């Protein structure tokens, strides 16, 4: 709901990308977990792996601050005010409004 | 690059002609009964097949090809950028495909490429190629 | 490393043709120097050729220096600024930037 | 010696200003030690500063690395290319050169 109110004029094609965007940075959190889970120095095989890691089970919080520095508006505003000037090149009740009837 | 296994065969076949052809300035034509001398002791060396192959046989090839490529990433040095956005959207769905549909961001299907003329821009798209092992 | 920072601006495509310029004219010299090995005039049978004279068996610099001379920029400085300003015609977070959440 | 291979095809006006860049970086790590030279927490009037700062008597190295770093050339490829044009537009024995008397 935070995220309603902060992102006024953007498309619905563009917060479908933030949320590939945050999706997209947590993977590479993941990946880059299991590179360094992986790369124990001085491996002992006592104290196992029976507690995982499980680093980033899902997205949090940062992803998605981190992800929305990146947000772009696809459309401009000279072409919302284009539909609008389309709007009233369509008729929409162009002319009188508000009449009555004879008793 | 370019031959075929028949190409190939002909292309030994020419060697060994190239090879016999070369050692008839002593084996003439009036050595009727040929001597074994020649049939054990001729072999076809580097220049034969040299010849065989930029002088003659012309390639019956000209289709598309599909292999790994070769060129590693030390051939463009730097880029890093570059070279960390494309292991984003091509090294992790190849090399990690379960871990995609942990939260199941669908993948992307493809960048496209823009610059100035002659930066490596095929000799970077290969090079992604080269380390997926990808086709 | 000094051909680096001499060829600033230089494209891929430029600096792979002055290494085709130094090859090419250490072949010229190579060749020039065929063309007099075999001129020998007093030809004597004596003294003969088992020390080659292998004038070039690489490239050296002033090769390189001389081919260096020949060295022109493909691209112009117009099309790099063009490509920036499609850059800049890109969102590339076309913004706000820099927000956080609330506690 | 070193800036003079460095910037090739920068013109007279504009490495007039680069010296001035590292002239103004200078004067601001001066301004910057003399803001904070009395800017002395608990200030003992013993140890006198009979032996001074003096922290930037001159333009050091990396005044220069830093305020080279925002360099600028004015003049574009295609205006010294329209000067080049307007040289051979220019006659410059633009005919047959290299001829001789009858003896």
């Amino acid at each position: 709901e935070f995220l309603a109110k902060m992102t006024n004029g953007f498309s619905g094609a563009d917060l479908t990308e933030i949320c590939q965007r945050a999706c997209k940075l947590a993977i590479r959190e993941s990946i880059e977990s299991e590179i360094r889970r992986e790369r124990e120095r001085q491996t002992n095989p006592s104290a196992m792996e029976v507690e995982e890691d499980d680093p980033v089970p899902e997205i949090r919080r940062d992803h998605f601050e981190e992800a929305m520095r990146f947000a772009r508006r696809s459309v401009s505003d000279n072409d919302i005010r284009k539909y609008e000037m389309f709007a009233q090149t369509l008729q929409q009740s162009r002319g009188f409004g508000s009449f009555r009837f004879p008793s | 690059h370019g031959h075929v296994g028949a190409d190939l065969a002909a292309l030994c076949s020419e060697a060994a002609l190239q090879a016999i052809r070369k050692k008839m300035d002593l084996i003439d034509l009036e050595d009727e009964t040929i001597d074994a001398e020649v049939m054990n002791s001729l072999a076809v060396t580097m220049d034969d097949f040299r010849w065989a192959l930029s002088q003659s046989n012309p390639s019956a090839l000209r289709e598309t090809v599909v292999e790994v490529p070769q060129v590693t990433w030390e051939d463009i040095g730097g880029l890093e950028d570059v070279k960390r956005e494309l292991q984003e959207l091509v090294q992790y769905p190849v090399e990690h495909p379960d871990k995609f549909l942990k939260f199941g961001m669908t993948p992307s299907k493809g960048v496209l490429f823009y610059g100035p003329p002659g930066c490596g821009k095929t000799l970077l798209a290969k090079a992604i190629a080269n380390e997926c092992q990808a086709n």
